[PDB]
Parts: structure tokens; C-alpha cells; sequence
């Protein structure tokens, strides 16, 4: 008799170990997932890493937005611009279109400061005008002074000065990103204080 | 201030030790180097015969002979090329890093019709990796026969070769040392020649005494020429090659006889110039995705000499099935000629290889039977490419063929789905499951198929990862039918009836939420069932039932986060089913009846069955079904 | 000897330069969208310089012609000097134009390569193979002819393989002797071991029969996994190296059954003769 | 005869072109080579100071500095080493393939207490990978300082250097090309030093004018900052593995792997012989989120030769199942390529692999004694241990003793197979186990009821990797692993149970065959044995093939062949319990009338519920749902 064979062992091997499976997006400021300042300092540090890496490769973005960020399962943030997922997140130079090419790193640092503000306060910047006509007025006039009064209590003061300097309307005095790495380092070192 | 100009010197003994010892990590490349030198000699003597055939009047043939000899422990490689005079025998074979091949090539620059394999000048001394002492017996057409000899000690001797005369060429005699006698074995020589120099344009012949005569005395020598039997077919123009010749080359490439499915013969010209020839195997290899097989599908050739095989930088992991040859002329090579100096040249090559492979697949998608066979073989690779290769996702997705409701037992393309799709419909309705029949007759697809909408089945586990990244096709998004809130074109009557139903079915829904507060995170009424009472769809964020099954079955997964991205079960009930009508009638009378909660939990468990989930433990469900069958047949 | 043209290559979707805090699928599109913009800007720059050079060449030709005309005509000495000054200014502009041309030539030299400019497509040809599929099982026609050719040419290979017993030696040999594994060779091996059992050579009996059963097992495995037996023979030895004791039990039971069957066939042949 | 001896020569221009172009695949290793030369010089001067400290009067500190100068497009590399005289400057730096370091090492002569990272003599010329002109300004103790200068044009000049004086050592000025300017930035310099030469025995301090000067009572950004950060950490593995404390090991581990917490266990060992190396192996406290993501490649183990990076771990240095192990392997005598980025003998890595694997397994064995820490190790790397059981075959016996499992007599704590074998009865000759999907899914399951009734232990394996582990693990001490989900399960019985089972089989054979006809192609055969207590039916798998969970695992693998999906699957052997009321009350309904619609439906439903309980998915679950709904409607009154 030729039996049945009991051969097996064809492809019962541990084949390629695949990846993927994430937690969620960044549009969670309306979900109200606000936590203690540790998980906010870490997010700011990782996103500053990403922005500084982008600046090193001389890549101009100008389009940093709460929609343009993604959080991953390992508590790592992948800041990749996920297409659509606009208003109030731009820069006066971008809005004016005087040169027809407003692509400059100062726009990146202004957008980063706006992102830091909306991350640390948990509320949209300039959260007092919801009119399409009115919002463009501030950037068109070239003088836009935001307010920082909804800050969460018991937080390090480095972020306050950082967001104050980042959103300033002088293109030759905004803080560069090498400043931001030192700022976030002293920020995480000032957590226990 | 004074300037004392000097000139760079070299320490010859240490330089020779560097070339012998710290220069070639693979000891078997010496044969490749010697055969490349022989090929260069033959190319020289064949190029000189172009102007006048008198240069060839010492033997017509241009051949390479490999002559192992284990009695004296020597390996002789004989060519009939150009040879070299005493002056050349000194200048080229005595001066390290000086190449007569380079000088010969740089001399012409006006009738360039040869591609000569050599520019560095150190390749010959690689013969000292395996040989303790080499003797080079050459004979040019302009000089007498000479006998170069050196033990790599710092000196070489040149004699007049008072012995056996050779007509022309060179005869490198490697007195192999004690350790490296393995290169006299026929199998080892055949393996090395086939691996490294098997597309050399001159017959490479192995000589050994193993053939018997009529049936003893093996004195006769086996003139085994079949070391270089397969000629490089990618050199000829694509118009000049017939299907049969491509098939023969493909069979010779794979060490197994079977025809190929399709062929791609292309070339790019510019700063980076190469000829490629890519083959789609007729059937997928039985170990195609076994990671233990490394990767050797695509082989890189520089001037018809093997350099490196596939790496992740030459061909993506999802195109590891398609095998071929990439031959280039000008590539910046390492000193050992087994890797490129610039490694991103490999990536620029890959950028063309992948584009041409996708063009080959697209052109293969014009005869339905051939592509049906190709898809049955490599649909997994296509979907892996959709998941992994993002820059080609749009083009790769048009190569997807899926079973669907309106096609039957033939797979149909998503573009054809969009063509047949109704104007009112504005999404791609797909169901991911475990088999063809399991999803064909399922709770979620009942209403969609009843209204005539086409549904794309996705049976294989690879489809979960395929649709992780395929979130949109042709501008119309892919929405699962197992996810909650399935948006469907609602007529006025249907939506009015739905509003009335949720205005009528709220009490038992609150009862469901109360009895099932941890298992189920929402109970509602939706119009996706026609003939089933309840199905558990998953919330729009998280893992579906099938995706959760697949990811839970993975052998190597971080089990800590399995509950991090787990499904959110949303049990839903079908208002028109008689079971839910009776249940509502029984729940209106009282909310704490034993029968009500029994039937509700059993409905939830049987919908967990139907929806593709798995229970916490099916023993409880089996025990309750056994108690019910005992009640039915009456044994207490 | 000189690799200075391959040291500046900017591949966009370069997988080995990725930041684990940036989306690789979105990192590879930022690089592309900047690369194409650099190309467009440089193209417009060199195009406008080319048209400016053409315009200045036409202007200097016209000014030279007008200078010749004014020199021919008497009475325009002051106009001749004014046009000489104008032509000197035009020639200064003309010679300054090539400064920017050399500048952009140097910039092109310093501009890195990429997949778009490294190579230009040559002559590509895709052509699909259409060959008959499936095989036929017959006891006559080509199968018998192939059997006779195989036994006439590869008798020595069959004998040498049958003389071996070692699993590793068998695998190495069959790696060098892939032709020995097919259904026709299986039939020849069966009839050959039956003939040997007629001749009553016990050592050669078991030596041939064990390898015959090994090849039959390999063929059964190949029929099971839907790939040709001529290539998968290598995996059966590795399988039996780590196989369960039950696999050895089944193999030895098949050995015993084959022994009994071939012994019965040999006894019947002897009795008939 | 007419023999005539010549001498081997070289073409210098071509040889220099070979060094510059065809030796080193990465241009950034010029800095590694220069720092290696600086380290060799410092070793020279220190060793010479050991005998006569009178030659250390021309400077005391032994320090390497890198001074990028973006203004002049230069990268100086000063060093307070030994310097070179005019003769040494002409010979060592002018003659290709001649090494002064090798000459010095060969002059140590029984008293050699130092190691040097220079032997070939071509390393210095890697500076022309990035630098178009190299100006070396050296100063020996017993010679004035000379300014060597070359452009790799086949000539060099050696002037008197009437410029600014230095006490000792060498100042290798590189004039970088117009396009190799990325090596002036702090990012690339720090990256290169960290990657290649971060364990050089002397402080490598980097200089840049980026300091923000203090201003109070503007925005000044022009001040040099001496950043010795390039070489803060020391090569701890050069010390004895006994005089080091756990805090030093933890600090080194945190610095090496950038972990925010220290290590879990450390194995520090070195082997002496023909192949010698010091190895420092750490077990990370928490496994990475992508430990098995092979597309991330592998750099866990780093190979150093004389404290200089050679190559990060490949497939041949550490097994894939030990890829969690972080550490370094440092060897003094390893033959290297000309690029020093690989070993000449790749077969050496196999001996190193054997030693590393043996010592890692010894580390695991010595860690297991402290159960408090072994639980922390196991709950993180049990998958790796089981993958080692599956793949590795020579260390399977040693690796099996590190397996901890849930049994039926343990509770919430895992126990090893040795504790099993300790608690087995005298008449038990096997280790019972079950492969399921969760702990509770198998704790109360059909196949385990009788076994726990007799008070046997059952190992609960609720992970997908466990089926792979146990299809290879076939014994322990002599007690074979026998699944309770497979057919032919034998328990220690006596004559009484044997005759009772024989009577039950003889009574129920008619029911079994009738059920087989009802379930013709859906069950291979219907059995009766002692596996169930309070359940009527459970389907077991043929004695060899795929269990229910194994088939469930292999049907859900993304990259699996879709052609062998039927040739290995289970041969479902349904079993009935001859003591449960349900099956015997339908035995009467069977012997009363074989063909009965009620009996048909009951048998099909019972087989389907056994299918669900055992683990096999239904062929089409909507059929089971529909028959459940019909039965609910019938028993509910609608
Ligand atoms: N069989 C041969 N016939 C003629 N000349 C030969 C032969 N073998 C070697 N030579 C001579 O030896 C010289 C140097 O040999 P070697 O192989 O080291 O250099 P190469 O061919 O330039 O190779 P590589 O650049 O790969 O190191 C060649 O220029 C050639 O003139
Ligand atoms: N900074 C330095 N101080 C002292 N001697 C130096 C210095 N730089 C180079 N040298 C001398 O120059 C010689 C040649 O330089 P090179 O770096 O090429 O050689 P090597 O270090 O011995 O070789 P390799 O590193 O390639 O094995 C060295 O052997 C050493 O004697
Ligand atoms: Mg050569
Ligand atoms: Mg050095």
C-alpha cells in the first residue's frame, strides 16, 4: 500500500512578519482627549523632531495643520501631510501673495507656533471670529496679534515664550528650529519643577 | 620659506600583501578574474583581426580552456587571445595597478566596437589567493614565447620557454596551495564558472579525465564545453529574438525547465545605461515568500560578468517573483567588483525596473486568459505592492481583479465595477470574509444585493492589508458593509419607514444596552438586512471582524495592543423580522422575563457567529444550545 | 579610477533615508514635489537666458549693420560716435550675457542626477508568451520513446543513483542529476528492481528499492503541492531530517509493502518461466 | 638557462586613483580614518611616555579636536599626539601602502601593552574622498614642525612651517571640495563620529561658533563651543566583568541604546584563543514596538575591532530569534577588508555566533533562578523563546527548559515544564496540552473535562506561536507532548473502564455509522472514547495533520500559498459521549427509525455545535444561524 504520505512541511514556516495598525489621527482637539503635560511635551518634542528634519532637507512646508498630523500606536507622531486630512493657519506673507512665491521657512515657524498654541491650550487660535470674511482681515492687514489666556495650568513656561516668539510678525526675528531643539530639551528637563 | 616637492612612492611588498590578503574577501573570484583577462585577450585579438586577418594566422579559434590537474596540483587556464610581448609581460604583469586593457581601450577612441572587462590593474594578482606560485606562458605574434613566473615574493622571472610551443595567447599555470585544492574538483569549477563568468562571449571549456571508453580506462579527457553554453540573449535587438529563444534563455536562467509567461526586453541610454530582460514565471515558486530564501531573482551584470544579485535596493520585496538580468556597461565598481561604489545607482535602476514591470503587467492585461493565469499566480504580490509601494499604488490598483456579486465565477476589474456602477451609487461596497460562499450569503450583503448594488468580495487575508491603504479608487471611496453607518441611497418611503421604526423600537434597544452593557457598545436599527434578525457591525473606527481575526491569528504580534485597537461591536436588529416583533411584544409586557434575556443573549451570540466574530468561549453557547435542544425534545 | 559623475544622485523615494517620525508614503511625495519645481525653475531660467542671448545677438548684429551704414553715409560723424558708444554698451551686455550662461553650466554640473535625467528610455519591447498547457499520461507514443531514450542515454546515471543510500549524497547527486526524477524514470526503476529481484541480489535489491521509494515519496509530495517533482526533491530530505517518528513509520511501512509486492511479482515471474 | 629577474613595481597615479575611488563606498569614513590616525598617534605618545615621561613636557593632554571652518571651507583635525619628523612625514605620509603604525607596533618587542587601528598604509588617502587638498602640519618632539601638503596630483611639498607653533601632534587640515560641504555641519560631524569612532580612547571635542553669548542689563551668536559630547561614554567592555557595578552597566546601556530606563540583565564575557573577542550583551527591559519588523533591518549587535565600528549585525552574527539582544562584540585580531567595513573571513562570524548564542542561553538560564525578574523577561520575550524552539534545532533542548506555561493546577501564574514533570503521577507517561485562542476558551473546553476529572494537568497554550513551537517540540525528559484535541487520546485506565468503553462502543456502533451516513462528507468517521464528561459531542483531529487551532492560524496568514489549503487540513473525527442524555435519547430515535427528519436535524445541529466548540469555523455560518432561528421560532410559538 502507498499510504497517504503524511507529508506536511510545505509552507508551515513563519512567513514575513508584517506591520501596520495605528491608533488614530491628530484631529482630536474636538474629541477632548486632553491629558497631563507629559503626553503634550512628548508630542511637541516628536513633532519638533519632524519639523527640524524637514528643515534640514531644505523642504518648505507652510501647510502645517492639525489635519496634517498623525499619531501612531507607539506614542510616536508621524507628521506626514495626509493630503486634505486652509483657513487661519497661513501666514501674512502667504496671504498677501506679493511675490507670487511666499515659500519661506518663516511661514513654517509661524505655522509651528500656531500648532503649538492650539496643542497646549486645546483651543483654536483666534477663537473669537468664526466668519469667513473676518478671518482674512487680520492676515490681509499684515498685523495679527493673537491672545494667550486659555493656557492649561501647571505647565512649564518654556512653551509660553516659544509660542510668543514664534508668532511674531517680523521675518528676521522669528526663532529658528535649532533654537526649538534646545527649547524642547530644557522643556522636558523642566518637567519635574 | 622653501618648498621641497617630492613624488608619491609605494611599498611594493606591503602593496602585494594588501592585494593578496585584504582585497578580495571571496577566494573563488580568482577564476572570474582570470577568465575576464582571457576574454580581454580574445577581444583584443578579435578586434585586431578586423583591420587585417593576418593577425589571426596562428589558430582560427578564440577559446578559453580550463585544465584542472590534480597530479601536480595545478590549475591551468589557457586562452588563444593576443598574448603579450616581453615588454608587455613586464609593464602589465609586473607593475601593480597598471592595465594593458585600459591602455588598449584608451588608445582607439575612434573605432570603439569592443567592451573590455578591465581598468584597475590588480585583478591578476587575485590568482595568488589560491595559488602559491603562478607561471604565465605567453606568445605574442610579434615576440617569442616567454615564461613569466612569480611567487608573489617581490620579484618575477622572465625566461624564453625552451619547452612546448603554443601558437598564440597565454597559459596561466596556478600551482594551487595545499589548502585550496578544492578548485580542481569538476563540480566546484563548474559552479564557480556558472556563477561568475557564464556569459563570457567565448567558449569556456573544462578539461578532465573522467570519460570511459569501450568500459574502463578513463584516460580520455572530457572536453566539457558546456560551461558557457547559454549565450547572453539580451545583447540582441528585441525584434531579432523569437519567443522560442526567449524561452530557452529563461529555462537556462532558472535551472529548471518550463516556459515563461511574459517577457520584458528594454534598455535605457544616457549617463546610466543598461539592458534588462525581465521574465514572469509561469507558476509562482513553492517557496516564493519564505524569508529564508533571501533574494537572487534579479542578477546585476556589468559587461557580462556577474556583480551582485537581487537586494532590497534593486527590486522591491513584492516583485521578488519576477526574475531577469540587468546588464550595464558603465557602473562604478568596487575594487573586488562585487558591489557598486555608489549604492543609490541601484535605486535609480530599481526606479526603471519597477516602472517597466508595471508596464509589462498593464500590457499583459489585454488577453483575459493570460492575465487570469498571471493573477492566479501573483495576486498576493500585487496586493502586497498596493500595501507597500505607495508611489505606484494608483497604477497597481488597476491590476486588481475581484470576485463580485454581478459577475459570478469570473473575477472582474474595479474599473469595470465603476463602469457598471449605478449613477446614484457613489461608493465601492466590499465585504471582507473567510470564503467565497461565507460572504456571498451573509447578513450584511442582503439589502445591498436585494437593491441590485454590486458588492466586491474579498476572501483572502491579504485583502485586509490591501484595503488598509486602498481607501479610494477612481475618486469613489471604498466603504465596507461590515462597518457601522453603511450609507445607502435611501428612497423617501424607506427613510420614512426607518424613522418610524426607530421611533417604535427604542424600548427593546435600551433593554439590549442594559442586558449587554460590556459586550455591545451600541444597539440600533439599520436597513442593511432583509432576512436576518440581527447582525453585529463594527464601529467606523478600529478593526473589523475579519481584520481582528487576521491580526489575532498572527504568530508574531505584540499582544499588548490587541485590545488597544479592538473592534467596537454595534449589534443591530432588523425591524421587519418576526423574531424581533415577538421580542418587542414580550418585552413590552415586562423587561425582566427570563425568556426575554435568554433569547436576547442567544441572538447576540448567534449574530457573533454570523458576523464572523468568535466568542469569549463557545462552550457557554454550546451549553445553552444543548439546554434548548433538551427542552425541545424533552429530557429536562 | 574616476567616479565623480556618480556621486550626486537625488532619488526621491529613497527608502534608506527615512525618519521614523515622518510618513514615508508622504515623505516620498514632498521630495518629488520639490524636485520637479527645481527642474521647472531651472528650465525657465535657462530658457529666458537663451532667448535673451538670441535677442542680444540680433541687437548687436543690427547695431553693427547700422554702424556700417552710418560710416558709408557722409555727414554723420557725431551720429557715428554716438552709435559707436551704443555698440560698445551693447557689446558689454553681450559679453556679460555669457557670464550667466557659464554660471548655469556650472550649476548644472553641481545639480545632482535623478531618475529623469540619468537615463533616457531606449527601445523597449514587451511580448507575451502563448504556449500550450497541461500534459498527457499515456503508455504509448512519446512516453515510450522518451523512456527508451532516457534508459539508453542515462543508464549510467540511473545505476549510480541507485547505488547510493545516503540522503545527503542522494540530494547532492539529484541536484546535479535533476533529470533522473520523472514518472517514466519511476516506471523504469520499478521494472528494474523487479528484474533485480528476479536475479536475487539482496544488497542491490534493498539499495535500489529504498531510493525508489524515496523518489516515489518525492513524487507523491509534488503531486500534493502542485509543483513539478523535478525541482522540489531537495525539500524532502530536509523534511525527513526534521520529520516526526510517524513519517519514518509510514516510510518503513511503505518499504515493507514494496518489498512484499516486488517479491510476489518476482516469485510469479519465476513460477511462470 | 636564460632567466632574468625583475622587481615588482606600481603605477602611482593609477594606484592613488584606486585608493580614492574604488576602496571605500561611503565618503563619510574619511573622518573615521583621520580619527583613527589621531588615536594611533596618541597611543604612540602615551606608550613612549610610560618609559620616559621626559618627552611629555611638550604638552600633557591627549585630545582630538575637529574644527569645521565653513568660512574657508576647511575641516581641520588637530591632535596632541606624537607628530612625525621630516623623515617620517616623507615616508609614512608619502609612500602608499607603507604604515608607520605597523612599524611602531613591530618595535614594541615583548612589552607591547597597546593596540593600534592602523596596519595597511592607505587609510590616510581616504581624505581625498571629500578634500581636494590635504595640508598636514605635524610637529615631533625632536624635530621642527613641517607643513606637508598635497592634492593627490602625484607630488607633495614638505616646507618648514614658519607659521603659528604647536607643542606636539598633528594638524590635518582638509580643504573640502565645493560640493562635499555637508561635513562642516554639526549634524553630519556628530553623526559620523557617533556611528564610526564614538569609542575612541581619547576625548574628541568638536568646535563651532554657535554659542549664544549672554546679554543682559544683542542676540549674539558668534562664540566657539567645545562639545566633547562626541565621546562622552567609555568602552566599558574593556574592563573586567567583575569590577563593574550594575549602575555602570545601566548607564552604558542607556547611552548606547538611548533607552529611558536601564537594562534587565547583562552578560559580559570574553573568550581567549585563536579567535578572541569581548562581548557585552544586554536584555532590553521592554521589547520594541517593531521587534520582528524585519523591514526595519537589524543593527542590534554591533561589531567593533579595536573600539572602531566595523559593521552592524547581519543575519550571520546573531540568530533572528535573538534579535532583541542589544550589545557590542569587540575583537582585537580580526582580518578586515581594505575598507575596514567587513571581515575578510566571513566564516569567522559563525564561530562568534556559536559563542554568542551559547552565552545568551547561559544568561537566560542564570536569569531564570530569580523568578521575580524572569517573569518580566518572559512576558516580553516568550515569542522569541518559542521562535527559537521552532527554528533553532541544536539549542532546542536547552531552550525548552525556559518555557513557562499555564497549567490546570497553577492558576494565574505560569510554570515550567520541569514543574509539570515534577507533579506528574506514576502512571502518567505524557504531558497533556491544548492549543486554543484564549485562556478561558480552553480552560473550560470539551476535550479537557475528563482529564481534569482524573486530576491530570493540562498545559494551556493560547498563543499562535505555540502551535509552531509544539509541532517541533516533541518530548521533554522522555514525556511526549500529546494534544488533547487530537484523536487516539489514551488515559491511564484499568480493566473496568476498558470493558465499559467496549460495551459502549458495541452498543453505539449503529448510531455512529448512522451519524456517519448523515454527515457523509463532513466528518471522516465517528468515534467513541473517554474524552468527554458533560458534553455530547466534540470533533477531534487525525493523529497527524493540522489541529483546529493550527488550521485556524494557517488559514489567516497574509502571505501563504493558496494551493496547499486542502492537503493538510484536519480529518475531523467526531466523538459522542455515550453517557450524555442527548446522544442516547437519540440512540432510541435512531434504532426506532434510521431515516427520521428530526434525527437528521438533531445530528446536523449537534455536529455544527461541536464544530463551533472545537474551533473549526462553519463552512457557511448563515446556515447554522438560520437553523438556530428556525428552532427558536419553533420553540417560541411563532
Ligand atoms: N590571458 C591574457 N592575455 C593577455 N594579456 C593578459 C592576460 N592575462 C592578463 N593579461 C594582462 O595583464 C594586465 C593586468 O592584469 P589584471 O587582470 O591584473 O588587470 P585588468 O585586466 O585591468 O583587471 P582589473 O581592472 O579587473 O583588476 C592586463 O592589462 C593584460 O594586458
Ligand atoms: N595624525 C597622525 N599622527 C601621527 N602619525 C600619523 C598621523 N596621520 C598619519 N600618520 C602616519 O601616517 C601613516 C600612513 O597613514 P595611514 O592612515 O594611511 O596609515 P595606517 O593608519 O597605518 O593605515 P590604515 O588605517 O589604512 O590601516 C600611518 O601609519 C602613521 O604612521
Ligand atoms: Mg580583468
Ligand atoms: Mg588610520
Amino acid at each position: 500500500l502507498l499510504f497517504m504520505g503524511y507529508m506536511t512541511k510545505d509552507n508551515l514556516a513563519v512567513i514575513t512578519q508584517w506591520c501596520e495598525g495605528s491608533s488614530l489621527y491628530k484631529h482630536l482637539h474636538v474629541q477632548e482627549t486632553k491629558f497631563q503635560m507629559f503626553q503634550l511635551i512628548d508630542i511637541a518634542r516628536q513633532t519638533a523632531q519632524g519639523m527640524d528634519y524637514l528643515h534640514a532637507k531644505n523642504i518648505i512646508h507652510r501647510d502645517m495643520k492639525s489635519n496634517n498630523i498623525f499619531l501612531h500606536e507607539g506614542l510616536t507622531v508621524k507628521i506626514g501631510d495626509f493630503g486634505l486630512a486652509s483657513v487661519l493657519w497661513m501666514a501674512p506673507e502667504v496671504i498677501r501673495m506679493q511675490d507670487n512665491n511666499p515659500f519661506s521657512f518663516q511661514s513654517d515657524v509661524y505655522s509651528y507656533g500656531i500648532v503649538l498654541y492650539e496643542l497646549m491650550t486645546g483651543e483654536l487660535p483666534y477663537s473669537h471670529i468664526n466668519n469667513r470674511d473676518q478671518i482674512i482681515f487680520m492676515v490681509g492687514r499684515g498685523y495679527a496679534s493673537p491672545d494667550l489666556s486659555k493656557l492649561y495650568k501647571n505647565c512649564p513656561k518654556a512653551m509660553k515664550r516659544l509660542v510668543a516668539d514664534c508668532v511674531k510678525k517680523v521675518k528676521e526675528e522669528r526663532p529658528l528650529f535649532p533654537q526649538i531643539l534646545s527649547s524642547i530639551e530644557l522643556l522636558q528637563h523642566s518637567l519635574p519643577k | 620659506e622653501e618648498v621641497e616637492t617630492f613624488a608619491f612612492q609605494a611599498e611594493i611588498a606591503q602593496l602585494m600583501s594588501l592585494i593578496i590578503n585584504t582585497f578580495y574577501s571571496n577566494k573563488e573570484i580568482f577564476l572570474r578574474e582570470l577568465i575576464s583577462n582571457a576574454s580581454d585577450a580574445l577581444d583584443k585579438i578579435r578586434y585586431e583581426s578586423l583591420t587585417d586577418p593576418s593577425k589571426l594566422d596562428s589558430g582560427k579559434e578564440l577559446k578559453i580552456d580550463i585544465i584542472p590537474n590534480p597530479q601536480e596540483r595545478t590549475l591551468t587556464l589557457v586562452d588563444t587571445g593576443i598574448g603579450m610581448t616581453k615588454a608587455d609581460l613586464i609593464n602589465n604583469l609586473g607593475t601593480i595597478a597598471k592595465s594593458g586593457t585600459k591602455a588598449f581601450m584608451e588608445a582607439l577612441q575612434a573605432g570603439a566596437d569592443i567592451s573590455m572587462i578591465g581598468q584597475f590593474g590588480v585583478g591578476f594578482y587575485s590568482a595568488y589567493l589560491v595559488a602559491e606560485k603562478v607561471v604565465v606562458i605567453t606568445k605574442h605574434n610579434d615576440d617569442e614565447q616567454y615564461a613569466w613566473e612569480s611567487s608573489a615574493g617581490g620579484s618575477f622571472t622572465v625566461r624564453a620557454d625552451h619547452g612546448e610551443p603554443i601558437g598564440r595567447g597565454t597559459k596561466v599555470i596556478l600551482h594551487l596551495k595545499e589548502d585550496q585544492t578544492e578548485y580542481l574538483e569538476e563540480r566546484r569549477v563548474k559552479e564557480v564558472v556558472k556563477k561568475h563568468s557564464q556569459f563570457i562571449g567565448y567558449p569556456i571549456t573544462l578539461y578532465l579525465e573522467k570519460e570511459r571508453e569501450k568500459k574502463k580506462i578513463k584516460e580520455k579527457y572530457i572536453d566539457q564545453e558546456e560551461l558557457n553554453k547559454t549565450k547572453p540573449i539580451w545583447t540582441r535587438n528585441p525584434d531579432d529574438i523569437t519567443q522560442e529563444e526567449y524561452g530557452e534563455f529563461y529555462k537556462s536562467l532558472t535551472n529548471d525547465w518550463e516556459d515563461h509567461l511574459a517577457v520584458k526586453h528594454f534598455s535605457v541610454e544616457g549617463q546610466l545605461e543598461f539592458r534588462a530582460l525581465l521574465f514572469i514565471p509561469r507558476r509562482a515558486p513553492f517557496d516564493l515568500f519564505e524569508n529564508k530564501k533571501k533574494k537572487n531573482n534579479i542578477k546585476l551584470y556589468v559587461r557580462r560578468v556577474f556583480i551582485m544579485d537581487s537586494c532590497d535596493e534593486l527590486i522591491p520585496e513584492y516583485l521578488n517573483f519576477i526574475r531577469g538580468v540587468v546588464d550595464s556597461e558603465d557602473l562604478p565598481l568596487n575594487i573586488s567588483r562585487e558591489m557598486l561604489q555608489q549604492s543609490k545607482i541601484l535605486k535609480v535602476i530599481r526606479k526603471n525596473i519597477v516602472k517597466k514591470c508595471l508596464e509589462l503587467f498593464s500590457e499583459l492585461a489585454e488577453d483575459k486568459e493570460n492575465y487570469k493565469k498571471f493573477y492566479e499566480a501573483f495576486s498576493k504580490n500585487l496586493k502586497l505592492g498596493i500595501h507597500e509601494d505607495s508611489t505606484n499604488r494608483r497604477r497597481l490598483s488597476e491590476l486588481l481583479r475581484y470576485h463580485t456579486s454581478q459577475s459570478g465565477d469570473e473575477m472582474t476589474s474595479l474599473s469595470e465595477y465603476v463602469s457598471r456602477m449605478k449613477e446614484t451609487q457613489k461608493s465601492i461596497y466590499y465585504i471582507t470574509g473567510e470564503s467565497k460562499e461565507q460572504v456571498a450569503n451573509s447578513a450584511f450583503v442582503e439589502r445591498v444585493r436585494k437593491r441590485g448594488f454590486e458588492v466586491v468580495y474579498m476572501t483572502e487575508p491579504i485583502d485586509e492589508y490591501c484595503v488598509q491603504q486602498l481607501k479610494e479608487f477612481d475618486g469613489k471611496s471604498l466603504v465596507s458593509v461590515t462597518k457601522e453607518g453603511l450609507e445607502l441611497p435611501e428612497d423617501e418611503e424607506e427613510k420614512k419607514k426607518m424613522e418610524e421604526s426607530k421611533a417604535k423600537f427604542e424600548n427593546l434597544c435600551k433593554l439590549m444596552k442594559e442586558i449587554l452593557d460590556k459586550k455591545v457598545e451600541k444597539v440600533t436599527i439599520s436597513n442593511r438586512l432583509v432576512s436576518s434578525p440581527c447582525c453585529i457591525v463594527t464601529s467606523t473606527y478600529g478593526w473589523t471582524a475579519n481584520m481582528e481575526r487576521i491580526m489575532k491569528a498572527q504568530a508574531l504580534r505584540d499582544n499588548s495592543t490587541m485590545g488597544y485597537m479592538m473592534a467596537k461591536k454595534h449589534l443591530e436588529i432588523n425591524p421587519d423580522h418576526p423574531i424581533v416583533e415577538t421580542l418587542r411584544q414580550k418585552a413590552e409586557a415586562d423587561k425582566n422575563d427570563k425568556a426575554v434575556k435568554d433569547l436576547v443573549v442567544l441572538l447576540f451570540e448567534t449574530a457573533l457567529l454570523s458576523s464572523g466574530f468568535s466568542l469569549e468561549d463557545p462552550q457557554t453557547h454550546s451549553n445553552r444550545i444543548y439546554r434548548m435542544i433538551k427542552l425541545g425534545l424533552g429530557i429536562d | 579610477v574616476d567616479y565623480s559623475v556618480w556621486d550626486h544622485i537625488e532619488v526621491s523615494d529613497d527608502e534608506d533615508e527615512t525618519h521614523p517620525n515622518i510618513d514615508t508614503a508622504s515623505l516620498f511625495r514632498w521630495r518629488h514635489q520639490a524636485r520637479v519645481e527645481r527642474m521647472e525653475q531651472f528650465q525657465k531660467e535657462k530658457e529666458e537666458l537663451d532667448r535673451g542671448c538670441r535677442e542680444c545677438k540680433r541687437k548687436v548684429a543690427e547695431c553693427q549693420r547700422k554702424l556700417k551704414e552710418l560710416e558709408v553715409a557722409e555727414g554723420g560723424k557725431a551720429e557715428l560716435e554716438r552709435l559707436q558708444a551704443e555698440a560698445q554698451q551693447l557689446r558689454k551686455e553681450e559679453r556679460s550675457w555669457e557670464q550667466k550662461l557659464e554660471e548655469m553650466r556650472k550649476k548644472e554640473k553641481s545639480m545632482p542626477w535623478n531618475v529623469d535625467t540619468l537615463s533616457k528610455d531606449g527601445f523597449s519591447k514587451s511580448m507575451v508568451n502563448t504556449k500550450p498547457e497541461k500534459t498527457e499520461e499515456d503508455s504509448e507514443e512519446v512516453r515510450e520513446q522518451k523512456h527508451k531514450t532516457f534508459v539508453e542515454k542515462y543508464e549510467k546515471q540511473i545505476k549510480h543513483f541507485g547505488m547510493l543510500r545516503r540522503w545527503d549524497d542522494s540530494q547532492k547527486y539529484l541536484s546535479d542529476n535533476v533529470h533522473l526524477v520523472c514518472e517514466e524514470t519511476a516506471n523504469y526503476l520499478v521494472i528494474w528492481c523487479i528484474d533485480l529481484e528476479v536475479e536475487e541480489k539482496c544488497a542491490l535489491m534493498e539499495q535500489v528499492a529504498h531510493q525508489t521509494i524515496v523518489m516515489q515519496f518525492i513524487l507523491e509530495l509534488a503531486k500534493s503541492l502542485k509543483v513539478d517533482p523535478r525541482a522540489c526533491f531537495r525539500q524532502f530530505f530536509t523534511k525527513i531530517k526534521t520529520a516526526d517518528r510517524q513519517y519514518m513509520e509510514g516510510f518503513n511501512d511503505e518499504l515493507e509493502a514494496f518489498k512484499e509486492r516486488v517479491r510476489g511479482r518476482a516469485k510469479l515471474r519465476i513460477e511462470k518461466a
